[PDB]
């Protein structure tokens, strides 16, 4: 017996300047077959945060239906809602009050702060948030991000100005992205799935990626 | 250890060997496998030597409590419920295979099955026990349909006496016992009396 | 397991006379640390008992019978009768059989209404039994019948007695690296107590 | 008078044979405001009053919140409200977390029964103090459950328990015909009428006093106060008499 | 240590198909050749297991005995298939999380609201739908068939639906180490929930 | 004797128990009920005191289902009729989980007297003050009827009547032949019992409940379909000259 | 799995092997009273009814707090009959008698223990 | 329990008298009378008939669910009188007794330790400020291997007692001295002889005449230890046979 198994996935989370992105593929694929090809992997929260699970697909659901629970508890209780400031530390209590018993996801957070500013957050599995601007992650990472350590932030180049992030530019970023990396990994692939979040609320987003 | 139950109409049969042992030596020569449970059903035993005897007393303290509760006689389908949920709910450390069968007034003639594990399941005949993987074929070869008292006799004694010879853990006396509408009579088959083949 | 420290009892039943004799060493292993180490405990008075094995468990299981002991004598009035302490260590020690201590306890003593003279011994984990002629039990437990079947003899004088404890121990105990420089002998005849000190190899 | 032995505690029978203490409390419960609990076909709403300790502080929440499809009133005790919305919000959530439906509100009453069953037999405990008017339509058209001291809830289409409320009862009862199809204005238009009955002569409701709550088809219980009443509060024609 | 084959099943224009294997292993013997493993839990929601049989039946009677309560109450509502279905889940990733698991693969399917359900809720925590499903050793040899067929046409009506899984029966009894000539069938049409059994599978081995 | 009543746990000089006696008092001050048991199967029938117009059809019911085959006819408290109901639930729950089949109608009111025994042995908790009806039904026993007082009875009856009009309703039933009738005259005897026997200077409104349970449904508890209650209803009315 | 949301007063014993039981009849020496009441229950709950393990333990509990205050011997002379130990011995009162503690704790500290306040 | 115990010499079980008597267990045994009723149990030599009344309050109620002679074990009877409330309670709670001393030893009951865990589950009833003392007559019936018949009677305070010939109910004075003047004449009986003793004592306690359809007899014999009842026909044979 051993209670972990692998699911794969992969998020990516762009954070601009008034604008949240949040993307991930669909594909729930265990041992070498292929369960379903639907699998949204990218559950909304509040009008203004989104958040994104990767990982084993057993508390990728459970830690799902608990933020949400205790997310309208806290409504509740304080006649409020809680920001995206809050939710990173709430979530981190409860990753780490199961240390001895991990929790195998590997989470995500993107959202708006209290002014219109981008902000995408990344934890580890057994807990740990911290601020971040363009972070990634998940099953098929490692290849994701140094494209985006390439281009959203300029490193390792020089005679380059330095210009801000337009709307236009990270649909057009992340689906090449998606599009580049689906290929090499294994457990990538099917349907991709995007979750763009303004000040006006939630827009959703679907595209092929290597038809399989 | 083979253990063997067939139903016929009226009534059921139920045998035994006797060659209770602890390895590679014999423990004892002749013992009673074959347990009077209330007064009509009966339950034989496998697995351990321990655990069956916990799980039989327990069995007959509850059902002979439900049987005087009620002021009835007692039905085998609640003997078998009973055996179910003792052994499901303690499967770690309870290895006893185990098989009932009995008389009721409603609906007479009855063979369960409960092997280890908890599942249970009702079947013409039912067959248990480390040496009882050989007869397989016979059984269901030579099993029809529609017989008598004394013809399920004779196949009982034929198909345990085949086994009886062709196992190590088995060898010794036959304990044949039928239970019937209205009593239970036993009996022993002995030397020459076990049939050669 | 009993090999991190050492020691060795006997006993021996006279003419109304009893002998009870250890060795005194505490040593981690190899290494020793100090030469002077009690292992015989004056429960009672015409009384003895005999601890032997590990320390650490020897010191815990005297006072705990040293307890319980005066409890016994406090409340029920008069003196203990030497078979009773029998018993005593025997539920003590199966206090905790699945927990077990390490202790070979001897018990040797006189009636105080009787005078006849009582000598048992105990396992592991308590199970009485009762010799008459001696009884021995220790570290080096092999390398002493040998020695003491052949030498005993019924009936015998505190001098003889004396003797043959003094020699069943000196050269019969120096045979072994653990458990040596040093004998203690306490022979209880019926009126006074008396305690010597042999000499024995310094190695 | 041959009542004084027999009323001290809550565990004795009368020669008559009643508990004296479950008369006490559903007696106790008037002391409050009015709380009409109209319904229709599509919505249920829910209006209710507020008093005022003086000009210069605030007033009391007579309408307080549940979950997406649910929100009881209150009238009594304000102690032991709180005490029970927790059990209310508790079990709601459970239901919402172990399976993927909401609470319907026939066992959730029933549930809320059964709790308060409990304190009036032990020694050393008393009953509850409330006079909640559960509201909030769930799968088969909006429902309007009251509770009493006693755990003795009642199913109902219209009522105002609380305070002075028998004129509002004949009030309610007289047009208690037009309830089945109208749309959300007409029937807070009668709720608010309805309700002018039970507040005293040369009286009128202002803004401040006022906290209408509707749930219905399509829109998630939500409670209005201060201002955003007002656009109910328009016509309500011009006086009682 | 009872085990069972295969419990797939696929969707369907208002209804869903399942069937199973009427079979109980002891490792490698076959004890039993007469055991089922359907159910009727209500009147719009049926189920089917494989794995270990002895879990089957002890979840059999508790959510017999939860529907049963829940209908003898009397409110005019029932439980729709995704509340049987997400109980389920809980259920399982509870005792998973205790060190004390249910060897155990259901499928939970019914027709409800004018629409079809139909869900995967494997031991160790995982919760889906999907067009088609299969269980056990299945999923490598019955799935791609259904696959192909669905991906072609995402409609289907009862004949073609029938004849498919009969296909699927006569592949699986081909090549699989535990599988029976019989094998039982039962629709969730808005009629009600119909089991069917036992069937039959005509072979050939002319290739022989 | 005034004086030693103040606890169950107090006899009396006499020898009587005076806290069971108020009880039994108690369930006098209620409603009436009757049942009856036909050659092949039972039927009941409540006289439901409608309050005012407010409310509507399944109120406060006194019709309860404990499983597929039995149901009560309690007459008293509410809030203790409902805490039996449930008991009694969870009684035939638990012995259909683990030993098959249903449950017999007389262990289950054996169990269930017990129960309500249970509490006059202690200085803790107070009686219950209800009556209790437990006519059922089976498929080879029969039909048996059983009524339990709220101390320990638990004989069991051909017929009887439980509320606050019973010794008419005993009298009137004691002249009837319900050994060789069926299910579709027992109805409309009952319907013309329960209109013979009923006060009108203190009670206003009626609305007979009715159910059966018999051969007709094959083992089954159910409200009797509105057609034949309200032909029923008409036969009664038009009985009484 | 709780933090701290006195050590002198209870102190060395480290969280590492609570939760790691010690030799295997550990659990069924440690709560053994409390293990057959509950079999007991359970099948008295499960055969007779639910009055009876209802009755029988409030009986327990209106017996049981009349013995002397925790810091002394407690006799338990009642409550024996009724649990059905009336002569059951065994090995639970030769071996280690609570009479005769080796270690014994403060009068007020244990008493207001017994009640729970802390 | 927030309700105290009622101040009094005679309002509680743990209030002495000045002079020393328990005045509420004297209550107890005065409750028996408030049922009404009368049972009368008469051992021979090898039968152990038990007799009984019973009374029907009216027509309605079923004939065959007020029977006051349940059954214990396979062989032990009893005849419990008072109020019913709680002898349905003292029944299941031998019978769960009787169930546990089976699995714990191993073989059916003597009489005598029935009756001793029975007297002594309702002693403990008696010292606690919580109980009510349950009134009833707990009166057994058997055969044992190495005595036997035997005749056991109990009481709510917890005195039991072996009696040759017991009368229970609202009618013992009299009963007791009837069976008194008829023991001493003759020591040898039958079943018949008992049970036509049994029944003219009754009936001349009673002074009425007893209808065939009246009194249950449950026995025990030497031949058929298996405790039964005996049916209508029975009952009605030996009442037309007697005095004629």
């Amino acid at each position: 017996f051993s209670p972990y198994v692998f699911n794969g996935g992969t998020i990516l989370a762009i954070a601009g300047e008034d604008f949240a992105i949040v993307a991930s593929d669909t594909r729930l694929s265990e041992g070498f077959s292929i369960h379903t090809r639907d699998s949204p992997k990218c559950y909304k929260l509040t009008d203004k945060t989104v958040i994104g699970c990767s990982g084993f697909h057993g508390d990728c659901l459970t830690l799902t239906k608990i933020i949400e629970a205790r997310l309208k508890m806290y409504k509740h209780s304080n006649n409020k809602a809680m920001t995206t400031g809050a939710i990173a530390a709430m979530l981190s209590t409860i990753l780490y009050s199961r240390r001895f018993f991990p929790y195998y996801v590997y989470n995500i957070i993107g959202g708006l702060d209290e002014e219109g500013k981008g902000a995408v957050y990344s934890f580890d599995p057994v807990g740990s948030y911290q601020r971040d601007s363009f972070k990634a992650g998940g099953s098929a990472s490692a290849m994701l991000q140094p494209l985006l350590d390439n281009q959203v932030g300029f490193k390792n180049m020089q005679n380059v100005e330095h210009v801000p992030l337009s709307l236009d530019r990270a649909m057009r970023l992340v689906k090449d992205v998606f599009i580049s990396a689906a290929e090499r990994d294994v457990y990538t692939g099917d349907a991709l799935r995007i979750c763009i979040v303004t000040k006006e609320g939630i827009r959703e987003e679907t595209v092929s990626l290597r038809k399989d | 250890t083979t253990i063997m139950a067939v139903q016929f109409d009226g009534g059921v049969v139920l045998g035994a060997d006797s060659r209770t042992t602890t390895g590679s030596y014999i423990a004892n020569r002749v013992t009673d496998k074959l347990t009077p449970i209330h007064d009509r059903i009966f339950c034989c035993r496998s697995g351990s030597a321990a655990d069956t005897q916990a799980v039989a007393d327990a069995v007959t303290y509850q059902l002979g409590f439900h049987s005087i509760e009620l002021n009835e006689p007692p039905l085998v389908h609640t003997a078998a419920s009973l055996f179910k949920e003792m052994c499901y709910r303690y499967r770690e450390d309870l290895m006893a295979g185990i098989i009932i069968a009995g008389w009721d007034p409603q609906e007479g003639g009855q063979g369960y099955s409960v092997p280890m594990g908890g599942m249970m399941v009702r079947q013409s005949f039912a067959i248990g026990g480390s040496g009882s993987s050989y007869i397989y074929g016979y059984v269901d070869a030579t099993y029809r349909e529609g017989m008598t008292k004394e013809e399920c006799l004779q196949f009982t004694a034929n198909a345990l006496a085949l086994a009886m010879e062709r196992d190590g853990s088995s060898g010794g006396v036959i304990r044949l016992a039928a239970i019937a509408e209205s009593g239970v009579e036993r009996q022993v088959l002995l030397g020459d009396q076990i049939p050669k083949f | 397991i009993m090999s991190y420290n050492g020691g060795a009892v006997m006993a021996m039943k006279g003419k109304n006379c009893v002998a009870i004799a250890a060795d005194r060493r505490f040593g981690i292993q190899a290494q020793m640390v100090t030469t002077d180490f009690q292992k015989i405990f004056p429960m009672g008075d015409r009384l003895y008992i005999g601890l032997a094995g590990l320390a650490t468990d020897v010191q815990t299981v005297a006072q705990r019978l040293k307890f319980r002991l005066n409890l016994y004598e406090l409340k029920e009035g008069r003196q203990i009768k030497p078979y009773t302490l029998m018993s005593m260590v025997a539920n003590l020690l199966y206090e905790k059989r699945f927990g077990p201590y390490y202790t070979e306890p001897v018990i040797a003593g006189l009636d105080p209404k009787t005078f006849k003279p009582f000598i048992c011994s105990l396992d592991l984990i308590g199970c009485p039994m009762v010799t008459d002629d001696f009884v021995v039990s220790g570290t080096c437990a092999e390398q002493m019948y040998g020695m003491c079947e052949s030498l005993w003899e019924p009936n015998m004088d505190p001098d003889h007695l004396f003797e043959t404890i003094s020699q069943a121990m000196l050269n019969a105990v120096d045979r072994d690296a653990v458990s040596g420089m040093g004998v203690i002998v306490h022979i209880i005849e019926k009126d006074k107590i008396t305690t010597r000190t042999l000499k024995a190899r310094m190695d | 008078m041959f009542r004084n032995q027999y009323d001290n505690d809550v565990t004795v029978w009368s020669p008559q044979g009643r508990i004296h203490q479950i008369e006490y409390a559903m007696e106790a419960v008037k002391q409050g405001s009015a709380t009409v609990g109209l319904k229709s076909k599509t919505h249920a709403v829910l209006v209710a009053l507020k008093r005022a300790q003086s000009e210069l502080a605030a007033h009391q929440k007579k309408i307080l919140h549940v979950d997406n499809h649910i929100g009881i009133s209150i009238a009594g005790l304000t102690a032991d409200a709180r005490l029970l919305c927790n059990f209310m919000r508790q079990e709601c959530l459970d239901s919402r977390f172990v399976f993927d439906r909401p609470l319907p509100v026939s066992r959730l009453v029933s549930l809320i029964g059964s709790k308060t069953q409990i304190p009036t037999q032990r020694y050393g405990r008393r009953p509850y103090g409330v006079g909640l008017l559960i509201a909030g339509y769930d799968d088969m058209g909006p429902h309007i459950f009251q509770t009493c001291p006693s755990a003795n809830y009642f199913d109902c289409r219209a009522m105002s328990i609380g305070a002075r409320s028998q004129s509002a009862r004949t009030y309610l009862e007289r047009h208690m015909s037009e309830f089945m199809e109208c749309n959300l204005n007409e029937l807070v238009k009668h709720g608010l009428r309805a309700l002018r009955e039970t507040l005293p002569a040369e009286q009128d409701l202002t803004t401040k006093n006022v906290s209408i709550g509707i749930v219905g088809k399509d829109l998630e219980f939500t409670i209005y106060d201060d201002d955003d009443v007002s656009p109910f509060l328009e016509g309500l024609e011009e006086r009682p008499q | 240590m009872v085990t069972g084959t295969s419990v797939l099943g696929v969707k369907f224009e208002g209804g869903v198909v399942i069937a199973a294997d009427m079979l109980g292993s002891y490792g490698s013997l076959a004890r039993f050749r007469n055991i089922s493993r359907i159910m009727r839990v209500n009147n719009s929601t049926m189920l089917g297991a494989s794995g270990d049989y002895a879990d089957f039946q002890y979840l059999k009677q508790v959510l017999g005995q939860m529907v049963i309560d829940e209908e003898l109450l009397g409110d005019g509502h029932s439980y729709s298939p995704r509340a049987i279905h997400s109980w389920l889940t809980r259920a399982m990733y509870s005792r998973r999380s205790k060190m004390n698991p249910l060897w155990n693969t259901m499928v939970i399917g019914g027709y409800a609201d004018g629409e079809s359900f139909l869900g995967y809720v494997d031991m160790l925590g995982v919760a889906y739908e999907a067009p088609s499903l299969a269980t056990g050793y299945g999923a490598y040899l019955a799935q791609p068939l259904l696959r192909e067929v669905l991906e072609k046409q995402p409609v289907l009506s009862q004949t073609e639906a029938r004849d498919l899984v009969e296909r699927c029966m006569r592949v699986l009894y081909y090549r699989d180490a535990r599988s029976y000539n019989r094998f039982q069938t039962a629709t969730v049409t808005e009629k009600g929930v119909e089991i069917e059994g036992p069937l039959s599978t005509e072979t050939n081995w002319d290739i022989a | 004797g005034t004086g030693y009543d103040l606890s169950a746990s107090t006899f009396s000089p006499d020898g009587r128990v005076f806290q069971v006696e108020y009880a039994m008092k108690a369930v006098e001050n209620s409603s009436t009920a009757i049942g009856i048991r036909c050659k092949d199967g039972v039927v009941f029938g409540v006289e439901k005191l409608v309050l005012s117009k407010l409310y509507e059809e399944g109120s406060n019911k006194r019709l309860f289902n404990v499983d597929r085959h039995v149901g009560m006819a309690v007459a008293g408290l509410l809030a203790d009729a409902r805490s039996l109901a449930d008991i009694a639930r969870e009684e035939a729950s638990n012995f259909r989980s683990n030993f098959g089949y249903n449950i017999p109608l007389k262990h289950l009111a054996d169990r269930v007297a017990m129960y309500v025994h249970a509490y006059t042995l202690y200085s803790a908790v107070r009686p219950f003050g209800c009556s209790f009806m437990l006519g059922s039904y089976s498929v080879n026993d029969g039909a048996q009827l059983y009524m339990i007082d709220p101390s320990g009875v638990s004989y069991g009856y051909w017929g009887c009547a439980i509320g606050k009009a019973r010794q008419a309703a005993k009298t009137e039933i004691e002249k009837l032949q319900m050994k060789e009738m069926t299910c579709r005259d027992i109805v409309k005897e009952v319907a013309k019992i329960i209109y013979i026997v009923h006060d009108e200077v203190k009670d206003k409104a009626f609305e007979l409940e009715l159910s059966w349970v018999g051969e007709l449904t094959n083992g089954r508890h159910e409200i009797v379909p509105k057609d034949i209650r309200e032909e029923a209803e008409k036969y009664a009315k038009e009985s009484l000259k | 799995s709780p933090v701290t949301e006195d050590l002198l007063r209870k102190g060395f014993s480290c969280v590492k092997n609570e939760l790691l039981p010690s030799h295997p009849l550990e659990l069924s020496e440690k709560n053994f009273q409390l293990n057959q009441d509950k079999m007991n229950f359970s099948t008295l709950r499960n055969i007779q009814g639910l009055f009876a393990p209802l009755k029988l333990q409030m009986e327990f509990k209106a017996v049981q707090q009349v013995q002397r205050l925790p810091f002394l011997s407690s006799s338990n002379l009642s409550l024996d009959v009724l649990r059905g130990n009336d002569e059951t011995i065994g090995f639970e009162d030769i071996l280690n008698d609570p009479s005769q503690s080796e270690v014994m704790g403060e009068p007020h500290l244990m008493v207001e223990y017994k009640l729970g306040l802390l | 329990m927030s309700r105290g115990s009622s101040a009094g010499f005679d309002r509680h079980i743990t209030i002495f008298s000045p002079e020393g008597r328990l005045y509420q267990v004297e209550y107890a045994f005065k409750a028996i009378n408030q049922g009404g009723l009368t049972s009368v149990a008469v051992r021979g030599k090898d039968c152990a008939v038990i007799v009984t009344q019973k009374k029907v309050p009216d027509k309605l109620l079923d004939s065959s669910t007020v029977t006051h002679l349940f059954k214990i074990t396979e062989n032990i009877g009893c005849v419990m009188t008072g109020m019913t409330a709680d002898s349905r309670s003292q029944v299941q709670r031998a019978r769960y007794e009787a169930a546990n001393w089976k699995y714990k030893y191993g073989y059916e009951i003597p009489v005598d330790m029935l009756c001793k865990r029975i007297a002594d589950i309702s002693q403990v009833y008696t010292q606690n400020a919580e109980m009510r003392p349950l009134g009833c007559c707990m009166i057994l019936i058997g055969i044992d291997e190495e005595q036997g018949p035997q005749v056991y009677k109990c009481d709510p305070a917890g005195y039991y007692c072996g009696f040759k010939a017991t009368a229970a109910g609202v009618k013992q004075t009299e009963s007791t001295s009837f069976l008194e003047k008829k023991v001493k004449k003759k020591f040898d009986w039958t079943f018949e002889q008992t049970v036509e003793t049994a029944i003219t004592c009754l009936s001349t306690v009673l002074s009425i005449d007893f209808k065939p359809s009246e009194i249950e007899v449950g026995v025990v014999t030497v031949e058929n230890p298996k405790f039964r009842i005996l049916t209508e026909a029975e009952i009605d044979a030996h009442l037309v046979a007697l005095a004629e």
